[PDB]
């Protein structure tokens, strides 16, 4: 789930 | 008195071009306009969105379309690349907050622009490092000019839940500062406080705990709350500040 995911700075930014 | 930067000259005559067709749509879309809007966008990146650009050379370049036309100002600002970023992305991403600013005082940028990964500037804020006080002023004032509560296109996140996630207090005592919403839940039912509750931030669940109508009992897609989650994760400590909050 999302919730639990850390996402980063790039997966922000870019597809 | 300092000595502005000038726009190059192929800038300066890409923009004239575009303030004489910018009320033109049938020109703006055509053959004969395409290498001039691809060259303004060109050097409008290189110069603004790089981690290596001078906030100076920015803010004059910004100075500078606005005297050539505010139209041409608002047009060349808003512009998104093919990853759908703006400056604006860039320069939050960046950490470049000198920058982030000098966008911020034209008063014509769509905050809430979604790039392709669906994602607005204030969401990106959430992740950005932020070194000094006066960075986090600038972050601030960006969240006061955009929607703090915005979702993104991927699973609906919120700037908080991504601030909480990261476990950034400084962030998520911003967000809540400049009115963001504790009890949005993401596509599958998710709230901050369950982020909080995955990651074993025990300062972040005590600060959203303390929010006015911070809602302890909201359930995920598959009934899951905070504190169901919270035992699953092992961190008993978060469980009984949890346990007590919904027995409060």
């Amino acid at each position: 789930k999302a919730r639990r995911r850390t996402t980063t700075q790039m997966e922000l930014l870019y597809a | 008195m300092r000595e502005r930067y000038e726009l190059s000259e192929k800038m300066l005559s890409a923009c004239n071009l575009l303030k004489n067709t910018i009320n033109d749509p049938k020109a703006l879309t055509s053959k004969d306009m395409r290498f001039c809007l691809n060259t303004l966008q060109h050097e409008w990146f290189r110069v603004s969105s790089q981690k290596s650009a001078i906030p100076a050379m920015v803010g004059d370049y910004i100075a500078a379309f606005e005297a050539i036309s505010p139209d041409v100002l608002r047009y060349v600002i808003n512009l998104a690349d093919g990853n759908g970023n703006t400056a604006l992305h860039y320069s939050v991403s960046h950490s470049n907050f000198e920058i982030v600013k000098l966008l911020l005082d034209a008063d014509v940028c769509n905050v809430d622009h979604q790039n392709k990964a669906g994602y607005t500037p204030i969401m990106l804020a959430a992740l950005a490092a932020v070194e000094a006080e006066k960075d986090m002023r600038i972050v601030e004032e960006l969240f006061g000019c955009g929607d703090v509560n915005a979702k993104a296109s991927q699973a609906g996140q919120t700037a908080l839940m991504l601030a909480v996630s990261h476990g950034r207090i400084d962030m998520v005592k911003g967000l809540l500062a400049c009115g963001a919403d504790v009890n949005i839940q993401d596509d599958e039912g998710s709230t901050a406080l369950m982020c909080a509750s995955e990651h074993g931030h025990v300062e972040i669940v005590k600060l959203l705990l303390a929010q006015p109508g911070c809602n302890g009992h909201l359930e995920d897609n598959d009934g899951s709350t905070a504190l169901s989650i919270a035992l699953e994760a092992g961190h008993k400590d978060i469980a009984v500040l949890l346990y007590a909050h919904v027995n409060f």
